[PDB]
């Protein structure tokens, strides 16, 4: 690698993630958005599913 | 799932188990996925 290569040429890191799923209990989770909390209304609570 | 339920009490009998009521509150669960069958202690030694 010399930084005065060809575009096809130049060093690329690659990060590849596998995602897979087993019938294990999936662990790695997303970031559940959370929506502020309003009181006193008659809403539609979804509190930790 | 591996649920892990606890309970500390202090007692101050000498040999058996107490004879009372003390329910175990939930501890941790575990992500295991596995399959257990067989189970054993582990102990410390007292090295002198
Ligand atoms: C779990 O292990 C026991 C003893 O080795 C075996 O009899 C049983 O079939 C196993 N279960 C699974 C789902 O692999």
């Amino acid at each position: 690698f010399q930084p005065t290569y060809g575009v096809g040429y130049q060093p690329y890191r690659v990060v590849v993630l596998s995602f897979e799923l087993l019938h294990a209990p999936a662990t790695v989770c997303g970031p559940k958005k959370s929506t502020n909390l309003v009181k006193n209304k008659c809403v539609n609570f979804n509190f930790n599913g | 799932y591996f649920k892990i339920y606890s309970k500390h009490t202090p007692i101050n009998l000498v040999r058996d188990l107490p004879q009372g009521f003390s329910a175990l509150e939930p501890l941790v669960d575990l992500p295991i996925g596995i399959n257990i069958t067989r189970f054993q202690t582990l102990l410390a030694l007292h090295r002198s």
